[PDB]
RNA sequence: GGGCGUGUGGCGUAGUCAGCGCGCUCCCUUAGCAUGGGAGAGGUCUCCGGUUCGAUUCCGGACUCGUCCGCCA
RNA sequence: GGUUGCGGCCAUAUCUACCAGAAAGCACCGUUUCCCGUCCGAUCAACUGUAGUUAAGCUGGUAAGAGCCUGACCGAGUAGUGUAGUGGGUGACCAUACGCGAAACUCAGGUGCUGCAAUCU
RNA sequence: GAGAACAGAAAUCUCCAGUAGAACAAAAGGGUAAAAGCCCCCUUGAUUUUGAUUUUCAGUGUGAAUACAAACCAUGAAAGU
RNA sequence: AAGCUCGUAUCAGUUUUAUGAGGUAAAGCGAAUGAUUAGAGGUUCCGGGGUCGAAAUGACCUUGACCUAUUCUCAAACUUUAAAUAUGUAAGAAGUCCUUGUUACUUAAUUGAACGUGGACAUUUGAAUGAAGAGCUUUUAGUGGGCCAUUUUUGGUAAGCA
């Protein structure tokens, strides 16, 4: 039935894409590692485009991870910046969901001149307990099927939590 | 027949014409085919025909093929 | 619709050994364990299997066949209470004491125990069972750790300096053991002591129970329900080491029960195959169920 | 090794050949068998690149000829002061040793430093010896 | 050009099988070689190291040099008019006991058995194996089994 | 018949797995002696596939010209 | 007979969808002082066995299940092939004699066995 | 395949499926999934001394390769390599 | 050609038995790779053409893709499967079994490895057939343009062609 069917945040990953490395890349870096209060990871670029501007492995995209009550808060301030309003959309498949947000300071940094303002994209990993399985390095399983996240179960708690309403398109 | 006859001066070499066993394009005897389609055992595609087996599963075999197992 | 595999696909599948699929064996480590010199003949390759589950550190010594892989002797944690261990079964010390008690053991079964001691005093120094002259060698032996991580501070080379100062000859270096610094490549033996006698969770335990009481009642309350307190498991190691050293003979269980007592129990909870005719009275039913026009 | 042997017939327009000791740069090649039973023979008319001077020779077309190895590299200016440039490399290396060029490219090449262009050059090494050849202007990264 | 290296023409011969490439099971190294055993050679793909040439596949050996990984097999290779003997280091991933050997063997010790047991008796062991020799005298019954008459059938298209 | 080279804006050429030059058309500018600058408008890179992160670029095929040969009987 | 540790053969063991699991054991699970490693104690490291749970992992069962394995006088002595003839046929090719002998197909059955040590109502 | 501001066919992040349909300098063919692939750490065994063996083969040479012996090293907890 | 050492064997262009190895012939494509014919059912934030539509990530047909279940035909440089003919080894006395000596190798260890001492097993001594003697050495001639037939097979329209 429900003894430890109920569902957690695994993880919010906040990823800023700049496109391009520099002082940008920097500022950017700022903004997540005193967000997160952790330090944030850089990624490099896989494939040289010429549109985008970008060529191979020069860091183009900074991002963190957040796991626990302070990614809950992290997500709260996301979500009061969203209004509690998602659409059907966001939510994937698999029960994941995520959201994107222009400028941190509807999050409330405030405004430094040199910092500039960038917008950020926000993902909630949601899972339910007993996911080592997947994840343990001696005697790897897989998930069973009625213990799987779904759409419709992390809608439901995403309507019961948060007090929020889902768009219906 | 005279099709088939007619068609064979464009060919090399000997041909035979022969009136097959067979009901059409399938591999089964007139009476065969008969016998089967009389049960609801084959069903039709858009030139060919589908039949039943007693193996796989009977949910998918009960969607297809109803007339037979409405017996 | 979307999670579905076709005929061609389960047909040109190969399945790799039952051991990896469950993930249990390293298959590329273990055959570079126990393969031989081949002219050493029929000399058996010697396994100190040390593994870690939840409440329990099992430690064998294994050897190989064709028909499967065979124990000379077992030593588990949960036979500690017999020495005096009754708490943190799967802590460093115990690991340690669960090598030293394999050790014993296996010098004992062998007759190599009057020679080859060990380390009866113990002070966390670096050395190996060297051989003594004009006798017999000692006994080689050499880790399996399986998946297990290596790690500086990890329990499977605790395992490794029970059973090493308890008189096998492993082959180890020392840069694994806690206590090692990186920069200055040397061992720091009082701290590799304070492991061995318990310091790491006697400190934990005087620096959480001055402060914090409630986590001292969560966590060490079998240490208050059995009076046990932080200076004490120094000489209850002490007195559990001694202990082994007196005798590791391994006296099993009582059972409380037969062999085929456990068995009638077991096969009358087990589920059953269904067999042919019942098979084919079931798909017939089925026929005149839903296909019967209901 | 510095120079390296071809086959006249594997020889073709536009490319480096060592004549009387210099290196030559193919403008004209022709092959006119010599009787009606013999093989043909290799005409061949280069231009050194260093001097400018007319080269031609005549071989075997299964003769082996001497080929040189030419480098050519990019720089940026620095200085040109008594006839002899001074470069700078990526990665910041700095040549003075290359002379500057002496007609009417080395005439425009001095007007464009007095007037201030960043120069770029090309310089071509072959068998030890070192000159410039052409400059252009850098379009972007100014 | 011709082409002749080393593993030329080895395509079929030195792929691993259907459904059990991989690793090799820990049985091959589990096994004991001794000087004068006798040995098929079989080369395993998945093993680039001390792999016999592809001459010596499926040939038939005997071991007479026995190191840390590998074996020595005398092989006997016609060159000519005549064999010469071609001495071999091959690891044992590429080897395995010949069957006919132990079975040769185990009739060597059966047969002298027989030949102990009998000798307490002298009743005329006849040692050496026969072959197939004609089926002698039957009387078959009719008793359930009447003779059913057969003919040739007649041609028929049969498309 | 075969071989070799060739084809990219109006024109002319380049090359790294569409650029500039010269023209042009506009806008400025300049006693000039001379003009200069900025912008444009400009291309199935011969073509078609495949290859490749990506093809001018690499490769397969085809086409267009230009060339050189086709002997001794 | 169940479970664990180490295995042998490496799908009769895999895959898909459901159902069940007494006891014990595994497992999920609680914690960050210490060793240690991460952007993130998620993995890894360490501590407790305490606060809990069979929901999942795991094991077993079900399915005219997919796959896989075995057998057949099922196809079929068919296709192919070694030897022979001053056999047939313009040829292409084909019969016969003495021998060897498939694969697909069809049908029937099956769905892990087992070694060492420990432990269990 | 399903998602996330700018961000779209292709930028970065997340989950699921995925027996290799990728990659391993190059031609092609083999081989490889807790790897032989990708990333990281440490190194110089791409070292010394001469023998034996395999292929081509006259059982000559050359090239390439295989398994050892005697040292001296690298790496790892170690078996080993 | 000269022989030499021996006297029925440490033989054999052969079969049988036991045991290997192979990827051709055949077969297969509702099995992987690649080629390929025809409809059927679906997918359009997810195609293109028309017609109806103010337009519409509109509608209705049609045509293309992709997926699903089928269907017709193929492969020297494709393959799950897989012959026939050829092909490796063994069928003992230089063997088997019992006991215990050596070592500087090897093992935790008289543990094992190799070679041994002493003892037991003989004419059915280890399948068939035949043996015409078996084994060994030296020296030297000529030759080093070939061609034809059956079967397999390559290039070529073919050839008394290559």
């Amino acid at each position: 039935q429900n003894p430890m069917r109920d569902l957690k945040i695994e993880k919010l990953v906040l990823n800023i894409s700049v496109g391009e490395s520099g002082d940008r890349l920097t500022r950017a870096s700022k903004v997540l590692e005193q967000l997160s209060g952790q330090t944030p990871v850089q990624s490099k670029a896989r494939y040289t485009v010429r549109t985008f501007g970008i060529r191979r492995n020069e860091k183009i995209a900074v991002h963190v991870t957040v796991r626990g009550p302070k990614a809950e808060e992290i997500l709260e301030r996301g979500l009061k910046v969203k209004e509690y309003q998602l659409r059907d959309r966001n939510f994937s498949a698999t029960g994941n969901f995520g959201f994107g947000i222009d400028e941190h300071i509807d999050l409330g940094i405030k405004y430094d001149p040199s910092i500039g303002i960038f917008g950020m994209d926000f993902y909630v990993v949601m899972n339910r307990p007993g996911a080592r399985v997947t994840r343990r390095k001696r005697c790897k399983g897989t998930v069973g099927n009625s213990h799987k996240t779904t759409k419709e179960d992390t809608v439901s708690w995403f309507k019961q939590k948060y007090d929020a309403d889902v768009l219906d398109k | 027949v005279e099709g088939l006859r007619r068609a064979r001066y464009k060919f090399p070499g000997q041909q035979k014409i022969i009136l097959s066993k067979k009901w059409g394009f399938t591999n089964l005897d007139r009476p065969e085919y008969l016998k089967k389609r009389e049960a609801g055992e084959v069903k039709d595609d858009g030139a060919f025909v589908k039949f039943l087996s007693k193996k796989g599963s009977l949910e998918n075999n009960i969607r297809e093929f109803p007339e037979y197992f409405a017996a | 619709q979307k999670d579905a595999k076709s005929s061609a696909y389960s047909s040109r599948f190969q399945t790799p050994f039952r051991r990896r699929r469950e993930g249990k064996t390293d298959y590329y480590q273990r055959k570079r364990l126990v393969t031989q010199h081949k002219a050493k003949y029929n000399t058996p390759k010697y396994r100190l299997v040390v593994r870690f589950t939840n409440k329990d550190i099992i430690c064998q010594i294994i050897s190989s066949t064709i028909t499967g892989d065979v124990v000379l002797a077992a030593a588990y944690s949960h036979e500690l209470p017999r020495y005096g261990i009754t708490h943190g079964l799967t802590n460093w010390a115990a690991a340690y004491a669960t090598g030293l008690l394999i050790a014993r053991r296996t010098l004992q079964k062998l007759g190599l125990d009057e020679t080859y001691k060990g380390v009866e005093e113990v002070e966390g120094e670096y050395e190996l069972t060297e051989a003594v002259e004009d006798g017999p060698r000692p006994f080689k032996v050499f880790l399996d750790i399986g998946l297990q991580r290596t790690t500086t501070g990890a329990r499977v080379f605790g395992a490794l300096k029970g059973a090493s100062d308890g008189g096998l000859y492993v082959p180890h270096s020392e840069n694994r053991f806690p206590g090692w610094d990186f920069e200055t490549e040397e061992i720091d033996p009082e701290l590799l002591r304070s492991y061995i006698f318990g310091g790491h969770v006697s400190q934990y335990m005087e620096e959480l129970a001055d402060d914090d009481e409630e986590r001292f009642s969560e966590l060490f309350k079998g240490y208050l329900a059995d009076d046990i307190d932080a200076d004490s498991l120094e000489d209850i190691y002490t007195s559990a080491h001694e202990a082994i050293r007196a005798d590791p003979a391994f006296k099993p269980t009582e059972k409380k029960f037969t062999k085929e007592q456990y068995a009638a129990e077991s096969k009358k909870y087990r589920q059953t195959k269904l067999s042919k005719e019942e098979r084919a009275a079931r798909v017939a039913a089925k026929i005149a169920a839903l296909a019967g026009q209901q | 090794s510095a120079t390296y042997p071809m086959q006249c017939s594997a020889l073709r327009k536009n490319g480096f050949v060592v004549i009387k000791s210099r290196p030559c740069k193919i403008v004209d090649m022709s092959t006119s068998k010599t009787g009606k039973h013999g093989h043909a023979k290799v005409h061949l008319v280069a231009i050194d690149i260093f001097t400018g001077k007319k080269l031609e020779d005549l071989s075997p077309s299964t003769h082996n000829m001497e080929v040189p190895v030419v480098k050519r590299n990019e720089y940026q200016l620095l200085d040109i002061d008594d006839g002899f440039l001074s470069l700078m490399n990526m990665d910041g290396d700095t040549k003075d040793d290359v002379k500057a060029p002496e007609g009417e490219l080395g005439d425009s090449l001095q007007t464009a430093f007095d007037e201030g262009k960043d120069l770029m050059v090309t310089i071509i090494s072959a068998m030890g010896e070192e000159a410039a050849i052409s400059f252009k202007e850098a379009a972007r990264t100014d | 050009g011709k082409s002749h290296g080393y593993r030329s023409r080895t395509r079929y011969m030195f792929q691993r099988d259907f459904r059990k490439h991989g690793a090799v099971h820990l049985s091959t190294y589990l096994k004991v070689y001794k000087v004068g055993d006798i040995v098929d050679i079989k080369a395993n793909g998945s093993i680039q190291k001390g792999m016999p040439h592809k001459f010596y596949q499926g040939k038939t050996g005997v071991v007479y040099n026995v190191t840390k990984s590998s074996v020595g097999v005398i092989i006997n290779k016609m060159v000519g008019n005549r064999y010469l003997e071609k001495r071999l280091n091959l690891r044992v991933e590429h080897i395995k006991h010949s069957k006919c050997r132990q079975e040769f063997l185990e009739r060597v010790k059966a047969n002298a058995a027989k030949r102990a047991e009998a000798k307490a008796q002298g009743v005329a062991v006849q040692l050496k194996r026969q072959p197939a020799q004609p089926r002698e005298s039957r009387i078959v019954s009719t008793e359930g089994n009447v003779p059913q008459t057969l003919a040739p059938v007649p041609y028929e298209t049969f498309i």
